[PDB]
């Protein structure tokens, strides 16, 4: 489950990235 | 018997009461003695707002302090906050304070000084400007109550080292 | 100020806009309502940086809140006039005493002791309690956990042995300079902090030590970083101010479920019954801070205390502070549940620095042989007194019967000690070789000879 | 009884008195000695406020 | 940072999260969509946030809206708000129910937390207009009910400046604004009514030890562990040990002036048996009857409700009741189900994604039910009028099976300051209210010996003494069921039939009966002290040589007489007892 | 041996309990029989006689 | 409505590109088999939503299966024509009857009850058995929980309750993945008591879809919740094989990769068990009486699961079902260890039953009590039994266990019955040896 969230949080993060760039 | 445990019940309230008279004296002594010190403080920040009040020795001062500011921010565009009566003294001193900006730093040249809208507060301010970033992500007060209220940390070892040694 | 805060989940809070960042970074946030809400900085990344609210990010409106940055770890003001000074968990006022003007300023961390400097205990620690001192005997440089359980006033005890440490070292013939004593509260109940208050400032100790308290209602950051702070209270007046200082500290439990959440907030997945991994080296940094200096005369002594889960020492703090700390004080529920004095088993009772703490020039020489021969006849009155309740009083024996009464003298007596009351060494050293005199010359096997002609009388 | 009240009593007087007694020395010795480098302080803290970083 | 429209960009069973919110705060109230439905934010992302709406999300859809606030959750407090049922938001659940007109309960339905449609006498003598006056000072007092003078109106907290103009004395209602307040904010209009938040409660002056001792009722747990006014106590158990009656038997000997309950994730059945059984127990005091219902306050949060609306509820109510403290009175707060807080809260933090421990329960939440039971406490209110008060804080676990591997009990356990435990052993056996003997203990039992040394020993050292009679009594049965009755002493014959006299004469209490329904304490005392007299009496005869099996077949009224001792109509004819008992142990030589 | 598929955790508790207590117990039958057959030796010798 | 999915993962579909879609709807979809079937939305998020299939996502095309999404919650078509006919899973007619015409259509979540418009129901309904109507009282209105064992006739003990049992008493019944085996026992008992006109339920079995059952039983309960809010009568609600619905949640809230508990049940299952005791309770000025008594299995035949654990702690008192009773041979083996009912309180005493009810209620606990420590005591130490407390304990344990315990399945007994049945009973202990007897109770059968 945690691993999960840090999976999820992760997309969350390359999200975060792409609408940056 | 009854005598004897009436007297120890009457030494321990007195004992007791005597105890906290002690505790609340010691505590009243370290709260004047704290007193005087932010009395010593209140003396400087008095000292400070009068030394404050003078723009002739304070101009080189303020135009090293937005410079030190400036070097610190290393932002494209700056925004100086300053006081309405100090509006027209920091705009005079722009020149030297762009130029010195720029020779400080070489990697961080100063493109603009815009003036803010917002007046300071006569009592907050006693002189001086603020640099700081567009975004107003980052703020620092050249003011002398946060400058003082800075360097009495540092200052409290050096102060109650010199005065009860 | 920074309003550049990105969102607030929980306590916790993420920011963007962030510039040389460090780690345990110290900031203030103003909230929409104005109120100044004290915080330290979780995490740190290149784009944003995360932080910790100890008021919480209830109520605080992400659009209009106000982040000033300290860009300063945890840190102490360390000063020798300090003592006397009562503070809170963010190390504020609480009694509405004054503020201490310090002397100099230090990092709360710390720094571990070099492995050739260390010096072992060597002088005796006088613990007060008719059974603590002198079963199982305490020195400075010793660790001795204290295992307290539901429903038994370790604050009593507690407030007993702060009131027999001051008092520890008067027959020593260092005496000019009192022995600090530094309290530390995390977690405690409302009545429990204002009688320790009462106590405290009643006994007239408030003045010669120094107390920090936090309750179960304050977060539990403060709860947890107020030991590391105490610490280095104990640290300063060590290494620098060189006096012998005494640490205790209060409900380890609660600390430790403070520990859980603080570990928590890194939102990892929790370990064994809920509790971090590396709680083995969040101990190992904080039963480390005791010990005596090679070339140093002040030396800082710690007896922590704790509650054992559910009546059990399987418990992970148990189990914790059992392998690492030296030697271990629990609580008898029969003890305290019969109505009577400090419910310490003699059984379980034990300290391994009680070789260096006793003895002639140290304690007594009448204080070992007795301890193991009081200890015997407890022992030994416990298996008389199962024995006697199968066969019944009439097939007593002799070494039966002399530790029937023993067992029941010893129990009613040596263990009745009393709520504020501490008793010199020499009081228990009398009243041991007076109580074990119910038994004849040639009862007392753990007697030696030598002991035997020059003490008893 | 009543005697162990009147020397409570007068315990409580002699506790105000030796309280505030005490309370003399101390507070003139710090006032003097804040009160001499007062100036000095107060100029320091001048030079530190305005000072260039 | 407000005037804004939300617009909900997710929905995933109650919570939900929505975008274009940012002119709101975090944790605040907010009424979404367009049916207004009830909904609490918490979480901020962004330019989005999270959302966990307090009602029922089924027939939502997506595009639903939201609105925004820029101030948190709270409740009303003043007069009025006494013999009133409402849901968790402190919204009546009658008035609802005569809107409504129907016997389903309408969602979003709005009603105010006290009746503007109820008359009630307003009053202006307590300062006049012009002078100064703060927050926690009384302007005035009306009559709410029949019974009580409740609810004194005080000024709110953080006000302060002069006094504009007073429009009372009168005839008004709770929603008419009855002053004005001229401060440095220019003119503030004031009313009858002050709003403030559930999570936080009402604040005071300053925070005392409590001297006051409150009765329980029952024999052993007015004794074994003694317990103060504004103490915080666990009675913690499952359903059919007759918690029940024992809580309704408490209630109506409850030393406390005012009473506000809060269930949490409970049947509603026992709340209409409660409400029920209120009238029927009329209090013929002093002058008159008098409703239970009326000196007592009921929150109803279903357990078929939301699972949301059942701890907050419970926060609500120790808020309620923080009222009542900062209203200088002395309240004892009681709840139903903790573990349907606890498991509301684990479908909170577990729905949060936040790592949790074991049993769904989250890892801060010890700090959170620590501020649930620090909330209250003993202290005087704020204002002028110095007015003191005690805050009790009275909470149930509910374990399964009994087993003290609970988690609800684990946290709990290092917090509240009083615990008695129930023994699963004398629970099932069919045997009168279950008390643990080396497990139940007071901390508070020290300060509660010195509050007792005003009413004397008997048995306030004497506790000391029984327990030492019970737990040398256990350490004896211990061995004596490993033993047989086969070999035994005469002092271990008599220590078991003194486990068994104590076990019969005084631990046992009925609510059930009439006349064992509540026993006083100078009662209790009484039995405890025969207890006492006719153990230690036997332990002296067994030092002067008599045997067991005669002094037994001697005296068969004596237990008869000591085990009756317990009140059984109170309190005037204690010392006619004592006298009989007293001659009964004389003439038995 | 004895084993149980399923197991909660006071199961243990009182399965730990009962096996010290029995442990104890089986000390004092132990202690028990060494007295009784000391004293049914004594009433042995003073049987013969 | 949208014929362009995204992707499925197991029985949980989800699309894209889908707009005005309903949280918690009825959604209406065509496969590529030519099959139709009904399914509810799970989720919605931006502009893709999220739908779950009821009856399984197996064998449909992603191009060639149309969902019509209706923007409304489930709303089930409630008729009182529904009597001794039969529906399946999904509510289409098993019994090869017509479709009935509805007299009303509304939710099947069913509705929540007002706090202040509930009645607390101290009605005593006989159960028939000398075992049940003694011991844990019956009560119509009140709720109590039943968990049982793998290979436990639990099936045939509510059977025979509910054909001992019977203004009659109108029965619902909510199957979540019944048994074909348990289907067929349960139709042959309801048509050997003949009341099977009277009653009236919804049929999901093993061999057909049981993730469809779920609704099922929101189905009966919406009937329940219909019939006594409407035909005001006395109704008694009850779910098959709950465990398997239990188990059916915990896959679809496993299937949402959300926080799992114990045995993979959901987070916020603490309202979720809530929807199964909410299909009981009264309202205020209805003359009928809705009662739920659910029936579910505890996992490895322990009741320290998720499910007995949380069924137990909700409801108030639980109905259990020794194994070991069921091993002897002797008739429905309740133990009185754990089974209790809380609704005993108002239902005893005067007015209602007899006067010597709760006594002999309590007294019936301590002498099981006490002859359960016989029997440890029995078993650990000799057959000597203890002295004379055990003796008198075990041998009345044992003769209460072999009399009063199994009072028979096709035995109807009153209360009375089971009264003087235990008066005769109680003849071996003696008058002084009941502790939680009174004064009056001690004289109460002297006969």
């Amino acid at each position: 489950v945690q691993e999960k969230k840090q999976n999820e949080t992760a997309k969350l993060d390359a999200e975060m990235k792409l609408k940056r760039d | 018997g009854n005598f004897k445990s009436k007297l120890k019940k009457a030494m321990l309230s007195q004992q007791i009461t005597k105890s906290t008279i002690a505790n609340k004296m010691r505590l009243k002594v370290l709260s004047a003695r704290e007193q005087s010190l932010d009395g010593i403080f209140e003396e400087t920040k008095e000292k400070l707002s009068g030394i404050a009040n003078n723009r002739d020795e304070y101009k080189p001062i303020l135009q090293s302090l937005i410079v030190e500011a400036l070097l610190k921010l290393l932002e494209p565009k700056a925004i100086v906050k300053a006081l309405e009566r100090d509006v027209d003294l920091i705009e005079s001193m722009k020149d030297d304070i762009m130029r010195e900006y720029g020779e400080k730093a070489q990697r961080a040249p100063l493109e603009e000084i815009v003036i803010s809208n917002d007046y300071l507060n006569k009592d907050l301010v006693s002189g001086g400007v603020v640099v700081s970033n567009a975004s107003d992500k980052i703020e620092i007060n050249n003011t002398l109550e946060e400058r003082l209220k800075l360097l009495s940390e540092e200052a409290l070892p050096a102060i109650r080292l010199e005065l009860y040694g | 100020n920074y309003n550049t805060v990105s969102g607030v989940n929980g306590p916790l809070v993420i920011l963007e806009k962030v510039k040389f960042p460090r780690y345990n970074e110290i900031v203030n946030l103003t909230l929409p309502d104005g109120t100044v809400r004290q915080g330290q900085v979780l995490e740190i990344r290149g784009d944003r940086a995360i932080v910790q609210v100890f008021e919480g990010t209830s109520g605080i409106d992400v659009k209009k809140t106000t982040v000033e940055f300290t860009g300063e770890s945890l840190r102490i003001p360390v000063s020798e006039d300090m003592l006397g000074r009562i503070f809170d968990g963010s190390g504020r006022p609480i009694d509405n005493g004054p503020k201490v003007f310090a002397e100099d300023y230090l990092d709360i961390n710390g720094s571990p002791i070099n492995p050739y400097a260390r010096i072992y205990p060597e002088e005796m620690i006088s613990t007060g309690v008719s059974a603590i001192d002198t079963m199982n005997s305490i020195a400075r440089g010793q660790k001795i956990p204290i295992f307290s359980a539901s429903g038994l006033p370790h604050n009593e005890i507690a407030a007993q042995i702060c009131r027999q440490a001051g008092l520890v070292r008067p027959t020593k013939d260092g005496h000019e300079e009192n022995f600090s004593i530094v309290f530390a509260a995390m977690g405690v109940n409302l009545e429990t902090a204002r009688f320790f208050k009462q106590d405290f400032e009643e006994n007239g100790s408030l003045e010669r030590t120094s107390l920090f308290l936090n309750l179960a209602n304050d977060p539990t950051i403060e709860r947890i970083i107020t030991p590391r702070l105490a610490l280095t209270t104990a640290e300063y007046l060590a290494y620098q101010t060189e006096r012998h200082v005494l640490t205790i500290l209060t409900d380890m439990s609660s600390y430790a479920d403070a520990l859980r959440e603080v570990s928590a907030a890194r939102e990892e997945v929790p370990g064994r019954r809920g509790y971090p991994g590396y709680m083995y080296t969040d101990l190992s940094t904080i039963y480390e801070r005791a010990g005596r200096v090679e070339g140093r005369n002040g030396s800082i002594t710690q007896i922590p205390i704790l509650t054992m889960p559910n009546d059990d020492i399987t418990h992970p703090i148990p189990d914790l502070t059992g392998y690492i700390t030296e030697g271990q004080i629990f609580v008898d529920r029969q003890l305290h549940n019969k109505g009577i004095y400090p419910p310490i088993n003699v059984l379980p009772s034990l300290s391994r620095l009680m070789k260096s703490a006793i003895g002639e020039g140290m304690t007594r020489k009448d204080h070992g042989d007795v301890s193991n021969q009081l200890y015997a006849k407890y022992a030994i009155g416990k298996d008389a007194a199962a024995m006697k309740a199968v066969v019944g009083e009439e097939a007593l024996s002799i070494e039966d019967k002399l530790s029937l009464e023993f067992l029941e003298k010893f129990e009613k007596t040596f263990i009745t000690q009393g709520a504020y009351e501490d008793r010199t060494v020499f009081e228990s050293l009398d009243q041991a070789w007076s109580l074990l005199r119910i038994y004849p010359k040639e009862m007392l096997n753990r007697i030696s000879p030598k002991i035997l002609d020059e003490f008893y009388d | 009884l009543k005697e162990f009240e009147q020397k409570n009593a007068g315990g409580v007087g002699e506790l105000e008195k030796k309280a505030e007694a005490g309370v003399q020395g101390e507070l003139a010795e710090i006032k003097k000695i804040a009160e001499k480098k007062k100036d000095d302080v107060v100029k320091i803290l001048i030079e530190t406020v305005i000072k260039p970083s | 940072a407000e005037s804004e429209y939300g617009a909900i960009y997710s929905v995933s069973g109650p919570v939900v999260i929505a975008e274009n919110m940012i002119g709101c705060a975090m944790y605040e109230l907010v009424k979404v969509g367009h049916d207004n439905l009830v909904g609490e934010v918490i979480r901020i992302d962004g330019d989005k946030a999270t959302i966990q709406v307090y009602e029922e999300t089924a027939g939502l859809t997506v595009g639903d809206p939201v609105l925004r606030t820029g101030k948190p959750l709270s409740v009303e407090l003043g007069p009025g708000l006494m013999e009133t049922i409402y849901d968790g938001i402190q919204r009546p659940l009658k008035a609802i129910k005569e809107e409504s007109q129907s016997i389903y309960i309408p969602r979003g339905i709005d009603t105010p937390a006290l009746d503007r449609t109820i008359k009630w006498q307003f009053t202006p003598g307590k300062f006049q207009v012009g002078d100064h006056i703060s927050g926690g000072d009384i302007y005035g007092s009306v009559f709410e009910n029949s019974l009580i003078s409740s609810h004194k109106i005080l000024l709110p907290p953080r006000s302060r400046g002069t006094i504009t103009w007073i429009a009372p004395a009168g005839e008004y209602t709770l929603d008419e604004k009855i002053l004005e307040v001229e401060f440095d904010g220019k003119k503030s209009d004031f009313t009858l009514y002050h709003t403030w938040p559930v999570r936080v409660p009402r604040p005071v002056t300053e925070k005392l030890s409590a001297d006051y001792p409150l009765l329980t009722g029952q024999r052993v747990l007015d004794a074994l562990f003694p317990c103060v006014q504004g103490g915080t106590t666990c009675i913690p158990g499952a359903f059919g040990c007759g918690k029940t009656v024992i809580s309704q038997s408490l209630s109506k000997y409850s030393n406390s002036d005012a009473i506000i309950y809060v269930g949490c994730g409970e049947r509603g059945n026992e709340m209409a048996e409660v409400l029920m059984e209120f009238p029927e127990l009329y209090t013929e005091m002093s002058g008159t009857k008098e409703p239970i219902m009326k000196r007592t306050t009921l929150v109803a949060n279903t357990s078929n409700m939301p699972v949301a609306a059942r701890e907050a509820s419970i926060y609500t109510g120790i808020t309620l009741a923080e009222y009542f403290r900062d209203q200088g009175k002395n309240v004892s707060m009681i709840a139903d189900s903790s573990s349907r807080w606890a498991e509301a809260l684990r479908e909170i933090s577990g729905r949060l994604g936040e790592m949790p421990a074991d049993q769904g329960f989250p890892a801060y939440l010890g700090a959170k039910l620590a501020s649930f039971y620090e909330r209250a406490g003993k202290a005087v209110a704020l204002g002028s009028p110095d007015r003191t008060g005690s805050v009790s804080i009275v909470a149930a676990v509910s374990p399964a099976g009994g087993d003290f591997s609970d988690p609800v009990t684990t946290a709990t356990l290092g917090i509240t300051q009083v615990f008695w435990g129930l023994d699963k052993k004398l629970a099932q056996r069919k045997h009168f209210p279950s008390i643990n003997t080396s497990v139940s203990y007071s901390k508070y039992t020290n300060v509660l010996n010195k509050f007792y040394d005003s009413n004397y020993p008997e048995f306030p050292v004497l506790r000391d003494r029984m327990k030492e009679i019970l737990s040398n009594a256990e350490e004896l049965e211990q061995v004596v069921q490993l033993v047989g009755k086969s070999a035994l002493s005469d002092s271990d014959k008599i220590t078991l039939d003194v486990a068994t006299l104590i076990k019969e004469d005084f631990l046992q209490q009925n609510g059930y009966s009439t006349y064992d329904a509540f026993c006083p304490i100078w009662k209790t005392f009484d039995m405890m002290r025969a207890f006492i007299s006719y153990h230690d009496e036997a332990q002296k005869a067994v030092a002067n040589g008599a045997n067991w099996s005669k002094l037994a077949d001697s005296t068969g009224d004596v237990k008869h007489a000591v085990s009756s001792s317990k009140f059984f109509e109170p309190s005037r004819g204690e010392k006619e007892v004592h006298g009989e008992f007293e001659k009964l142990l004389s003439t038995m030589q | 041996n004895r084993e149980q598929v399923f197991p909660t955790r006071m199961t243990l508790g009182l399965m730990k309990t009962k096996l010290k207590g029995a442990n104890q117990g089986y000390s004092l039958l132990k202690r028990k029989s060494e007295a009784l057959t000391k004293r049914f030796r004594d009433i042995t010798k003073r049987i013969d006689d």
